[PDB]
RNA sequence: CUAGGGAUCGGGUGGUGUUUUUUUAAUGACCCACUCGGCACCUUACGAGAAAUCAAAGUCUUUGGGUUCUGGGGGGAGUAUGG
RNA sequence: UUUCCAACGGGGCCUUUCCUUCUGGCUAACCAGGACUUUUACUUUGAAAAAAUUAGAGUGUUCAAAGCAGGCGUAUUGCUCGAAUAUAUUAGCAUGGAAUAAUAGAAUAGGACGUUUGGUUCUAUUUUGUUGGUUUCUAGGACCAUCGUAAUGAUUAAUAGGGACG
C-alpha cells in the first residue's frame, strides 16, 4: 500500500539521485504532491517538472539541476504552532542560512520561513533541499 | 535519459514491455470485424474469446476457445483496422 | 499483493485515456442499450451475460458505449439479483467446498480452504450492509452457505 | 406506556398553578403553559399541542437553560425519559506531540416532545441538578439517519 | 438576427450568414427535422490575430447527439457564404444551497475541452511548469477534418474558461 | 528503485527463420527477441555493518512509507512464586 | 522632497473567478432585516491566567548578595524622579484562516433555480366602532393534482483487492 502517496514520492526521487539520474516516473501523485513539487521549483532545489496525465493518477516528470540532495517526509504530520517551528529547524536542518522545512496549513503549502511572514504555522510536511 | 524529456524518448523501445509498464496505458489486443462462412454477416468476436461462436445460420461452432487468444475455425476473412 | 494467498498477481483489464466511442463502433448508445437489455431478460447472472454476449456482438463493455453499468441496468429492470454477482458465486465455492467436505471427513486443506472463502463472505456481507445493498439484519451463515446457490 | 392522560403515577401530573377553569366552559378548551428556552431554540410542536406534563421539560416544566451546551450520539435509551450520550475526543501528550481518544458518558435527562433513537445527534444544555448524574435535559435533537422512509422502493 | 427556426431565445446576430436558420428547413427533407428543433443561446464573436473572429455558438446540451451527424458539414457551410470568420459549437454545463460534487468548475470545462472539434477524441494532459503557465495537453487521431488546421484560433478560444500541437 | 547476466520453469508470440515431415518455420523443438510467475546464482559494493558478509542484514546523525511482538552487563535464571 | 529603468505586497474590478439575494436611512459608504459557496479535527489574533520565584532598565546598599530605593540647589523654610515588561500549552470562551484529515448531499430526482397555479395548517399588527362568540381578502413557512427551470444527479476502474469464464 502506499498510504503516503507523499512518501512513495522523494524516496523515489533518493533513489533516483542518490542513484544517478536526472528524472523519475512518479505514479501516483496528487494535488499534495503537485504543489508539493511546484514550492519545491519555487525554491528551485530542483527544477523543472511537468505533470502528464492519464484517466487514473497521473505521473510527473522532473529535470533538476543536482541541488536535490536529501528530502523526506516528517511523517506523522505534526501540527505545529508559531515558536515551535524554530524547534524543528535546529533538529533536522544543515544551517541557520538556508534550507526549508515546508509546511501544509490553513494557508495553503508554502514554507516555514513564510509561515513567519504571512503570519501562521501549520501542519509539517517535509524537508527539503 | 540524460537529457531529453519522456514525451521525446525513442518511442517503441518500451512499446511492447507489458502494457501498463509503458509511459502511458494502451492495451495490447486488437479487434476484428469478420464475416462466418455460413451467412457473410460480420460477426464481430474478440480477438482472446471466450465464447464458442455458433454460426448466426448455422449451428456450427465456428471457433474453439484458448487461453492467450481463441483459435477459429478456418474460413474467416481478415482485414486491417 | 493478494489477501489470503501469499503471492503476486496481474489479471489484466487496463483502459487507455480515451472515454468516448473513439473510431469505428456504428450503433447508437439505444441500439447497445436494448441490446444489453436483450442480454438482461434471459435470466442469468451478469458475469454470464458479459463472457458471452460482450464477445459474441461486437459490445466492448457495458459503460463505455453504453453508459449504464449492468447492476445499474437490472434494478431499472426488475431482474436484480439478490445477492449480486460475487457473493453468490463465492457461496458456489462454499458449496463445493463443503460438499467436499462430507465426501471424505479429514482433508484437512479443505478445511483451511473454507477459512479463505468464508472470511470474505464475511467482508463482502460487511460491505454490502455498509452501502445498504444487503438488508442489514440478515447475517451470513454456513448453514445458508448450501442451500442458497444449489 | 405511560397512556396520556398520563396520570399512570399515583399523583396527578399537571402544570402546577395552572388551574384549568371549570366553572366557565368555553371556547378555551387548551390551558398549556409554555416557555421559550431561550438562546433561539425553536420549541418543539408536541410541546404547545400535548398532554404530557415532564416536570423537567425546558419547554413545560420548572428547569432553565444556562452555561453549558454539548453536543453529541445517543447511547443506551433504556431508562425512562432520560438518554446518555457520549462524547469523543482527542486528548493529548506532548511528550509524543500526539492525541489519544478519549470519550466522556453524559446521562441526560430527555424531553417526551422529542423521540428519538440509539445512534441520532442530540444537543444538550445545563440545567439544575436533576439527580446525580443529570445536570443537563435534552433541547435539540438533529436525527441524520438519511430519509429511509421509502428509500428501499428504489429505481 | 430573427426569423424561424429556433424555438425563439434570440441574439442581435443570427441571420447576416445564417440561411440554415432560415431557408435550410427548403433545401431539406429530412434535415428539415433535424434544424427545426434546435436552439442555441447566443452568439459571442471573439477576436484572434488576423482580423479573424471565432463565433462562440452557444448550443444547449440536448442538440448534440444528432447534431454531431451534421456538425462535419455545416463548420464549412457557414465557411461557403462569410470568410475569415468562423464557427465553433460550444455547449454549457452545471457549475457544482446544495451542491453536488461530479461537474464541479472545471469539469465544467472538460466537455468544453474536447468539444473544439470532432469526434478524434483525447490522449491526455501534458501540463507544464515554468514553461500551469503554458499547460500542454495532447490527443491522439484516427482522422484529420477539423484538427490541425483551424487550431490556431482554438489556442486563443480555450484557456480563459487540448492544447493545439498534435502528432498527428 | 537500482543493479548485471546466461539459464531455468508456468504462460503468451511467430521472423521471405533452420531441419524428420501436415507440406521451408508441423506433433514437439529450435537461433534471434519479448512479456509477466517461482527457484537460484555471481560481479563491482553506490549503501551499509565492528566484522564474517549482505542487491538487501539498503534509500538511518543528510536520522519519520504503514503496522505487530520482543531486548537492556554477566550470571543467579527461564530459577522461585503466582495466574 | 521634482523623480526615468525594474523589483518585493494585498485590495476596487475584470478575461463563466457568485464577489449573492435584502431594502427605510439612499439615490450598499455603512447600519436592522431571510439563506450562507455544509459540521468536527487544525491553526491564527484577544481574554483569563494571584502576589512571591525566573529575565531586565534605573538606583555608588562604598562594589555587591541584597533593596525598590530616591536625587537637587539661594537649604531663604523648599523643589522633585519612581516603584516597568517578558512569560505560563491542553480544558473552557470569542473570529478569520481556507490546505490537511474527516463527514457527503442531487440516483427516487418522493430535490434544487419554482420569481408557478387549484387545494391543506393557517391567520389579526390590524383597519373593523370602544373591548370578547361570526368571518374574509390577507404579512410568513410546507406538499399532493401539476408543469413552465438553467448548464437538471452516476469524480475513477488502481503497476490495491473480490467474482466469472478461458
Amino acid at each position: 500500500t502506499r498510504s503516503s502517496v507523499l512518501a512513495d514520492a522523494l524516496n523515489a526521487i533518493n533513489n533516483a539521485e542518490k542513484t544517478g539520474k536526472r528524472q523519475v516516473l512518479i505514479r501516483p501523485s496528487s494535488k499534495v504532491i503537485i504543489k508539493f513539487l511546484q514550492v519545491m521549483q519555487k525554491h528551485g532545489y530542483i527544477g523543472e517538472f511537468v505533470y502528464i496525465d492519464d484517466h487514473r493518477s497521473g505521473k510527473i516528470v522532473v529535470q533538476l539541476n543536482g541541488r536535490l540532495n536529501k528530502c523526506g517526509v516528517i511523517s506523522p504530520r505534526f501540527n505545529v504552532k508559531i515558536g515551535d517551528i524554530e524547534k524543528w529547524t535546529a533538529n533536522l536542518l544543515p544551517a541557520r542560512q538556508f534550507g526549508y522545512v515546508i509546511l501544509t496549513t490553513s494557508a495553503g503549502i508554502m514554507d516555514h520561513e513564510e509561515a513567519r511572514r504571512k503570519h501562521v504555522s501549520g501542519k509539517i510536511l517535509g524537508f527539503v533541499y | 535519459v540524460l537529457v531529453q524529456d519522456l514525451l521525446h524518448p525513442t518511442a517503441a523501445s518500451e512499446a511492447r514491455k507489458h502494457k501498463l509498464k509503458t509511459l502511458v496505458q494502451g492495451p495490447r489486443s486488437y479487434f476484428l470485424d469478420v464475416k462466418c462462412p455460413g451467412c457473410l454477416n460480420i460477426t464481430t468476436v474478440f480477438s482472446h474469446a471466450q465464447t464458442a461462436v455458433t454460426c448466426e445460420s448455422c449451428s456450427t461452432i465456428l471457433c474453439t476457445p484458448t487461453g492467450g487468444k481463441a483459435k477459429l475455425s478456418e474460413g474467416t476473412s481478415f482485414r486491417r483496422k | 499483493g493478494r489477501m489470503h494467498s501469499a503471492g503476486k498477481g496481474i489479471s489484466s483489464s487496463a483502459i487507455p485515456y480515451s472515454r468516448n466511442a473513439p473510431a469505428w463502433f456504428k450503433l447508437s448508445s439505444e441500439s447497445v442499450i436494448e441490446q444489453i437489455v436483450k442480454y438482461a431478460r434471459k435470466g442469468l447472472t451478469p458475469s454470464q451475460i458479459g463472457v458471452l454476449l460482450r464477445d459474441a456482438h461486437g459490445v466492448t463493455q457495458a459503460r463505455v458505449i453504453t453508459g449504464n453499468k449492468i447492476m445499474r441496468i437490472l434494478k431499472s429492470n426488475g431482474l436484480a439479483p439478490e445477492i449480486p454477482e460475487d457473493l453468490y458465486y463465492l457461496i458456489k465455492k462454499a458449496v463445493s467446498v463443503r460438499k467436499h467436505l462430507e465426501r471424505n471427513r479429514k482433508d484437512k486443506d479443505a478445511k483451511f480452504r473454507l477459512i479463505l472463502i468464508e472470511s470474505r463472505i464475511h467482508r463482502l456481507a460487511r460491505y454490502y450492509r455498509t452501502v445498504a445493498v444487503l438488508p442489514p439484519n440478515w447475517k451470513y451463515e454456513s448453514a445458508t452457505a448450501s442451500a442458497l446457490v444449489n | 406506556s405511560t397512556e396520556l392522560t398520563v396520570q399512570s403515577e399515583r399523583a396527578f401530573q399537571k402544570q402546577p398553578h395552572i388551574f384549568n377553569n371549570p366553572k366557565v366552559k368555553t371556547s378555551k378548551r387548551t390551558k398549556r403553559w409554555y416557555k421559550n428556552a431561550g438562546l433561539g431554540f425553536k420549541t418543539p410542536k408536541t410541546a404547545i399541542e400535548g398532554s404530557y406534563i415532564d416536570k423537567k421539560c425546558p419547554f413545560t416544566g420548572l428547569v432553565s437553560i444556562r452555561g453549558k451546551i454539548l453536543t453529541g450520539t445517543v447511547v443506551s435509551t433504556k431508562m425512562h425519559r432520560t438518554i446518555v450520550i457520549r462524547r469523543a475526543y482527542l486528548h493529548y501528550i506532548p511528550k509524543y506531540n500526539r492525541y489519544e481518544k478519549r470519550h466522556k458518558n453524559v446521562p441526560v435527562h430527555v424531553s417526551p416532545a422529542f423521540r428519538v433513537q440509539v445512534g441520532d445527534i442530540v444537543t444538550v444544555g445545563q440545567c439544575r441538578p436533576i439527580s446525580k448524574t443529570v445536570r443537563f435535559n435534552v433541547v435539540k435533537v438533529s436525527a441524520a439517519a438519511g430519509k429511509a422512509n421509502k428509500q428501499f422502493a428504489k429505481f | 438576427p430573427q426569423a424561424k427556426i429556433l424555438s425563439q431565445a434570440p441574439t442581435e446576430l443570427e441571420l447576416q450568414v445564417a440561411q440554415a436558420f432560415v431557408e435550410l428547413e427548403n433545401s431539406s427533407p429530412e434535415l428539415k427535422a433535424e434544424l427545426r428543433p434546435l436552439q442555441f443561446k447566443s452568439i459571442r464573436e471573439i477576436d484572434v490575430a488576423g482580423g479573424k473572429k471565432a463565433l462562440a455558438i452557444f448550443v444547449p446540451v440536448p442538440s448534440l447527439a444528432g447534431f454531431h451527424k451534421v456538425q462535419t458539414k455545416l463548420t464549412r457551410e457557414l465557411e461557403k457564404k462569410f470568410q475569415d470568420r468562423h464557427v465553433i459549437f460550444l455547449a454549457e454545463r452545471r457549475i457544482l444551497q446544495k451542491r453536488p460534487r461530479s461537474r464541479t468548475l472545471t469539469a465544467v470545462h472538460d466537455k468544453i475541452l474536447e468539444d473544439l472539434v470532432f469526434p478524434t477524441e483525447i490522449v491526455g494532459k501534458r501540463v507544464r511548469y515554468l514553461v500551469n503557465k503554458i499547460q500542454k495537453v495532447l490527443l491522439d487521431s484516427k482522422d484529420v477534418q477539423q484538427i490541425d488546421y483551424k487550431l490556431e484560433s482554438f489556442q486563443a478560444v480555450y484557456n480563459k474558461l487540448i492544447v493545439f500541437e498534435i502528432p498527428s
